[PDB]
């Protein structure tokens, strides 16, 4: 699955995608050479993909911080909209 | 809550449902019998 993480729609148009569940090998992989489900591929381009247990997250910058859960993601992994911004 | 060092608890005994720093997964004692005995399918792990 294909999931999309946002802080709302006019808090910020910044939003980041999940594909649970995969490698963060094939999405790069999904890059607009081949045309995957989704359309868009300017994010395809990462400088920012992060690995994580429940998945390939890209478009979200990775922090080593600790807070309390604004977005759930799974797998000990919560994303949210902060500073820059 | 963290549990202090001294386990003073006027003899009462809990070490073994208390986690212990050792254990990769800090689990208490009766814990770790309990995953076992557990046969878990289907993990989610994300393998590779
Ligand atoms: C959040 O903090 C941790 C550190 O507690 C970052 O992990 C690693 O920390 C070191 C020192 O700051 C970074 O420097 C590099 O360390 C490696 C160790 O193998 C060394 O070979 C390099 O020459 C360099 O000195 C390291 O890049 C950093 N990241 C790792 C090991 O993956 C962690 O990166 C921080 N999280 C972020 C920025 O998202
Ligand atoms: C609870 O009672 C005892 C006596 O004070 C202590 O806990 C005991 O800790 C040992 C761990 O050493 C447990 O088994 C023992 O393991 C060693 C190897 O490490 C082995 O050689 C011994 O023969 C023995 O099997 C023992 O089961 C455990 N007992 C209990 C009731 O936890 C501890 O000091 C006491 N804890 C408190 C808070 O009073
Ligand atoms: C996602 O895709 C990448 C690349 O396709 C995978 O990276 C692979 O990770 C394994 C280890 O986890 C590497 O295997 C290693 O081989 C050396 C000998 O060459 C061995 O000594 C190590 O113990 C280890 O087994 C592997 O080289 C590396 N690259 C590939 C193409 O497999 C990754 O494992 C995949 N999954 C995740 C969560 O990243
Ligand atoms: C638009 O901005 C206001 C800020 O107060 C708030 O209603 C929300 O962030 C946005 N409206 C939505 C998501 O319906």
């Amino acid at each position: 699955g294909v999931s999309v993480i946002t802080p709302g729609t006019n808090t910020s148009n910044q939003v980041a995608v999940l594909y649970q569940g995969v490698n963060c090998t094939e999405v790069p992989v999904a890059i607009h050479a081949d045309q995957l489900t989704p359309t868009w591929r300017v994010y395809s381009t990462g400088s920012n993909v992060f690995q994580t247990r429940a998945g390939c997250l890209i478009g979200a910058e990775h922090v080593n911080n600790s807070y309390e859960c604004d977005i759930p993601i799974g797998a000990g992994i919560c994303a949210s909209y902060q500073t820059s911004q | 809550y963290k549990t202090p060092p001294i386990k003073d608890f006027g003899g009462f005994n809990f070490s073994q449902i208390l986690p212990d720093p050792s254990k990769p997964s800090k689990r208490s004692f009766i814990e770790d019998l309990l995953f076992n005995k557990v046969t878990l399918a289907d993990a989610g792990f994300i393998k590779q």
